[PDB]
């Protein structure tokens, strides 16, 4: 199966510098010509490069043109995104894509698609979550202000994962993240079981776990 | 004639990507370093002993080089073959297997093809190395150990900067672009007029010299950015920083980089001029494929 | 090249969409569809007018002349609710551009109401001496609903910050909003309310210190 993986893309100061690389596996790499396209939250799509098989040939995107360089090792199957000088308006999700043929130039349809590694710039730091237990029927944990996103939050060490539901986290003015996990669970395991919610969270390298009670 | 009688416009590169063989002589971009360090070796007395036992083993390479590419020419001829069926639709007919038939048998014979060019010239690419260091090993016997004048080094900057110019970039730039847009734009229009009621013989051929053409277009521009950079680089040498003295050790790199450069500008020069005129033989067969796709408007 | 797309297209199940796209001669060019999920990644639809790839149901068909390329899906289901792009070659710049993209929507499926827990600001959270109500809505269809906070019977007005209805797994939606204040503005008052209104019918929790 051709399969596209993404990564490289994290939190950097305005300013800076970032390397965003694309993982090609089952299928020729070298004939076909890949594609850089990114998407801004809640925007749509917006190609920015595309490159030719040999390298021979590169577009660029009149916002990411003079910062962003594409380039490909057609021995490793890679496919790479030097971004420099990075702007708070260049803050979106990255896809990178392959042309349905071969020898096209990026005119053609795009088949395969990457899952998208997140590009953040700001000028905030990261900052780690804040836990808050939601006493009791429907008892859960409060992931308050953490920058930036994502949070995974387990309940019990992955033990149970019934009637588990965490929304979506809410964006505050002040740039920071906020989100809730609740779990519904009967009143008769109330008082003798115990629930502890484990909160991880990647950017900060800081995990947390919060006991949940009535009291 | 609606076929193509040369297929020098494939090539092959080790897993590495590090060694490029062209069906071109010299067939390796090093061989040019090599002639080119026997030009070095004229300025130094030292060196110029050696120049004598360095041709028979640059030449020795050059030979067995030539040598497995002719081994390939079996391999060659068989694949030359089944173009000239699939591009030709009159040619076509006159055998009886399926069209999807042939193309399988033109991918594996393509790729057994280019595996023989690569195959059969592994145990040159070995020597490559051993050449490039015994040429490091012949650059030590200079009289200077600090103080080497890079009048040498400068004066051949000057014969490349004049070499460059004799190589038509602007014009090459302008053809490629030029038949990359058509090259474009006839698959394109094939996408929007493609059906499948009618015999797609002429319509099969087109696509498979398209094939032929984006790979030849993607060979191109992959020299002609790399002869780019030789020139850019060279370039840069002489209107840089010209220390009039540099050590031993930093002179052997000196001629190695200028080599080098000068090495993929005339290796390029050949593919670059070899790829032009297959881009325009194969426009001309799609033109008539696309003459005789149109040639019968009441059918 | 501008490729005008319009931003929502709604349509109930069983009937045919017609995601459009309109260009200054678009019949001139093909035209390649992509499909999105809510955090998901693009899935090609449809390319060249009206080739379609495999393993995409029948139900995805294409047209494309003159000034017009259309995208049909035909007997609609809610798992087509997802965003739809169309993508074309630029003939004078040299590069693919992509359309504003269209988001369909499926109706007509049964109304649900929300539910909905409000949760009161944890004793850790007050020692901090900050607090944070957190009401959470979920399994509710259509998705989008008004929240408003009432400090015991007057709207509070301020500190309220409110997320985006999301799709969740049920084909419901979920949202959730939050009210910051001082502890002294939690323990001063008799109670705290969340009032999410859905179709014109409200639904509403009350906490209390």
């Amino acid at each position: 199966e051709v399969q596209l993986l993404e990564s490289g893309g994290g939190l950097v100061r305005p300013g800076g510098s970032q390397r965003l690389s694309c993982a090609a596996s089952g299928f020729t790499f070298t004939p076909y010509a890949m594609t850089w396209v990114r998407q801004a939250p809640g925007k749509g799509l917006e190609w920015l490069s595309t490159i030719s098989g040999s390298g021979g040939s590169t577009y660029y995107a009149d916002s990411v043109k003079g910062r962003f360089t594409i380039s490909r090792d057609n021995s490793k199957n890679m496919l790479y995104l030097q971004m420099n000088s990075l702007t708070a308006e260049d803050t979106a999700l990255y896809y990178c894509t392959k042309d349905k043929d071969e020898y096209t130039f990026g005119h053609n349809a795009f088949d395969v698609w990457g899952q998208g590694t997140m590009v953040t710039v700001s000028s905030a730091s990261t900052k780690g979550p804040s836990v808050f237990p939601l006493a009791p029927a429907a008892l859960g944990c409060l992931v308050k202000d953490y920058f930036p996103e994502p949070v995974t939050v387990s309940w019990n060490s992955g033990a149970l994962t019934s009637g588990v539901h965490t929304f979506p986290a809410v964006l505050q003015s002040s740039g920071l993240y906020s989100l809730s996990s609740v779990v519904t669970v009967p009143s008769s395991s109330l008082g003798t079981q115990t629930y502890i919610c484990n909160v991880n969270h990647k950017p900060s390298n800081t995990k947390v776990d919060k006991k949940v009670e009535p009291k | 004639t609606n076929t193509t009688d040369n297929i020098d416009y494939f090539d092959i590169s080790d897993e590495s990507n590090y060694y490029l063989i062209s069906q071109l002589r010299p067939h390796f971009s090093n061989i040019y370093f090599f002639d080119e360090f026997k030009r070095y070796a004229s300025y130094h007395t030292e060196i110029k002993r050696y120049e004598d036992i360095h041709k028979t083993k640059v030449n020795s390479l050059l030979n067995e080089a030539s040598r497995a590419i002719g081994i390939c020419n079996r391999a060659k001829n068989t694949v030359k073959g089944l173009i000239n069926i699939l591009e030709n639709p009159q040619k076509f007919k006159t055998q009886r297997e399926s069209y999807d038939v042939k193309l399988r048998q033109y991918e594996e014979k393509k790729e057994a093809f280019r595996g023989c060019l690569l195959n059969k010239n592994r145990k040159n690419l070995d020597q490559i190395k051993k050449i490039n260091n015994e040429i490091r090993d012949l650059l030590e016997k200079l009289k200077c150990s600090q103080d080497c004048q890079t009048n040498v080094y400068f004066d051949m900057i000057k014969i490349y900067l004049v070499d460059f110019k004799k190589m038509p970039y602007e014009n090459y730039d302008t053809f490629i672009k030029q038949y990359k847009n058509s090259y474009l734009s006839g698959v394109d229009m094939i996408r929007k007029i493609e059906k499948q009621i009618d015999n797609p013989v002429t319509i099969n051929a087109i696509k498979f010299t398209q094939k032929e053409m984006g790979y030849i277009i993607d060979r191109f521009e992959y020299h002609l950015q790399k002869v780019k950079h030789s020139i850019d680089q060279v370039t840069a040498l002489s209107d840089g920083v010209k220390p009039k003295q540099v050590t031993k050790n930093r002179l052997k790199e000196y001629y190695f980089n200028i080599g080098n450069y000068y090495s993929i500008f005339k290796f390029g020069k050949d593919s670059l001029n070899m790829l032009n005129k297959a881009l325009i033989h194969k426009e001309k067969i799609v033109h008539n494929l696309l003459g005789e796709l149109f040639g019968h408007l009441e059918e | 090249y501008e490729l005008t797309q319009a931003p929502s297209v709604s349509v109930a199940p069983g009937q045919t969409a017609r995601i459009t796209c309109g260009g200054d001669n678009i019949g001139r060019k093909t035209v390649n569809w992509y499909q999105q999920k809510p955090g998901q990644a693009p899935v090609l639809v449809i390319y060249y007018d009206n080739d379609r790839p495999s393993g995409i149901p029948e139900r995805f068909s294409g047209s494309n002349s003159g000034n017009m390329a259309t995208l049909s899906i035909s007997r609609v289901e809610v798992g087509d609710e997802a965003d739809y792009y169309c993508q074309v070659w630029d003939s004078n710049n040299d590069h693919p551009v992509f359309g504003g993209g269209t988001k369909l929507t499926v109706v007509g499926q049964p109304k649900a109401a929300p539910s909905v827990t409000l949760f009161p600001p944890s004793s850790e959270e007050l020692q901090a001496n900050k607090a944070t109500l957190v009401c959470l809505i979920s399994d509710f269809y259509p998705g989008a609903v008004t929240v408003a906070w009432k400090a015991d019977s007057s709207p509070v007005k301020a500190g309220v910050e409110t997320t985006t209805p999301s799709k969740q797994s049920n084909n419901k939606y979920a949202a959730s909003s939050y009210l910051s204040l001082t502890p002294e503005q939690w323990k001063s008052h008799r109670s705290y309310s969340c009032q999410v209104t859905h179709e014109g019918s409200t639904v509403e929790k009350t906490v209390a210190p």
